[PDB]
């Protein structure tokens, strides 16, 4: 039962008089728990899970203060990167950041992350060793050298191994009723004749948490991938997730085709047929 | 809890 | 580089005529972030539609969930309409209770 905390932010410039739109969200595993939207009236970090509302005004005052500073730094960085790339003021550009940490079931640090993108492409990221950087191009190596001179990796590593882990532990305890649950998928099969020779089988997984799941088809005992379709795992809207997998088969030969469902909430994988 | 500051690029 | 949205329209629970439910449009894989997403009832935009906070995937593309409470019926047709800079015209995906 390893766990993760991730923070995401997106800053989008708005050419003309306007300031950028900054949106930040935080997640514990697959459960969002905070948001900030610079366009919103509150100008505060806001709760998005019940188990974070118990934090006191001191928690919210600091989160609000720091997320506003983050938005202002990204506003400045949009100008810096525009300069590196010799880009005009006329276009909208986007800076994205993801960061956070993983812990094991004993609540101890496993892995840390900090990745940056510009206009939807890699820009610079912290390496797995939390001591070195990967820059995508020469602009990003200007940034890299600034961060090397500032010893940023050490300072960021202290956050990822320290603060990030300890607060993830706190959230996991305060939300244990829901975050340390596994909801197994409920599975069923549907069947749609196409023609005198073909039929569609669709294998459903509903109501599961966390989102990680594997659906696979087997024909007479070996994995079947030709003539299959797998949709992206999608939110149900109530905290659980959904997925389906389909295969086109000769009509009347559906008994050959077994759907296999793997999920951490299942003692053993489920198999099902029409 | 979020990090204290974002870095200048 | 621009990335065109992927669209899934579906209900929260298996649909039962006359029983309350939620109608979802999940749109993912897109860049840049500005997008228009609506839920349609018999071709008309549904007014009380909420959506999730902007977030993104490992490949940096964005995703959003748009949702509304609804009670499916025999005669009502639902769809999700998406507009984005990558689209020459809005993309309309009809709700199919088995997709």
């Amino acid at each position: 039962g390893s766990h993760s905390m991730r923070y995401f932010s997106t800053s989008v410039s708005r050419p003309g008089s306007g300031e950028p739109r900054f949106i930040a969200v935080g997640y514990v595993d697959d459960t969002q728990f905070v948001r900030f939207d610079s366009d919103a009236a509150s100008q505060r970090m806001e709760p998005r899970a019940p188990w974070i509302e118990q934090e006191g005004p001191e928690y919210w005052d600091q989160e609000t203060r720091n997320v506003k500073a983050h938005s202002q730094t990204d506003r400045e960085n949009l100008g810096t990167l525009r300069g590196y790339y010799n880009q005009s003021e006329a276009g909208s550009h986007t800076i994205q950041i993801m960061y956070g940490c993983d812990v094991g079931s004993d609540g101890r640090f496993l892995r840390g992350y900090e990745q940056h993108a510009y206009d939807g492409k890699d820009y610079i990221a912290l390496n797995e060793d939390l001591r070195s950087w990967t820059a995508a191009d020469m602009a990003a190596q200007i940034t890299q050298r600034k961060w090397e001179a500032a010893r940023r990796a050490e300072q960021l590593r202290a956050y990822l191994e320290g603060t990030c882990v300890e607060w993830l532990r706190r959230y996991l305890e305060n939300g244990k009723e829901t975050l340390q649950r596994t909801d197994p998928p409920k599975t069923h099969m549907t069947h749609h004749p196409i023609s005198d020779h073909e039929a569609t089988l669709r294998c459903w997984a509903l109501g599961f948490y966390p989102a990680e799941i594997t659906l696979t088809w087997q024909r007479d005992g070996e994995d079947q991938t030709q003539d299959t379709e797998l949709v992206e795992t999608r939110p149900a809207g109530d905290g659980t997730f959904q997925k389906w997998a389909a295969v086109v088969v000769p009509s009347g030969e559906e008994q050959r085709y077994t759907c296999h469902v793997q999920h951490e909430g299942l003692p053993k994988p489920l198999t099902l047929r029409w | 809890q979020i990090m204290y500051n974002y870095p200048a690029m | 580089i621009q990335r065109t949205p992927k669209i899934q329209v579906y209900s929260r629970h298996p649909a039962e005529n006359g029983k309350s439910n939620f109608l979802n449009c999940y749109v993912s894989g897109f860049h840049p972030s500005d997008i228009e997403v609506d839920l349609l009832k018999n071709g008309e935009r549904i007014e009380k539609v909420e959506h999730s906070d902007l977030s993104f995937s490992k490949d940096w593309s964005f995703y959003l969930l748009y949702y509304t409470e609804f009670t499916p019926t025999e005669k009502d047709e639902y769809a999700c309409r998406v507009n984005h800079v990558t689209l020459s015209q809005p993309k309309i995906v009809k709700w199919d209770r088995d997709m």
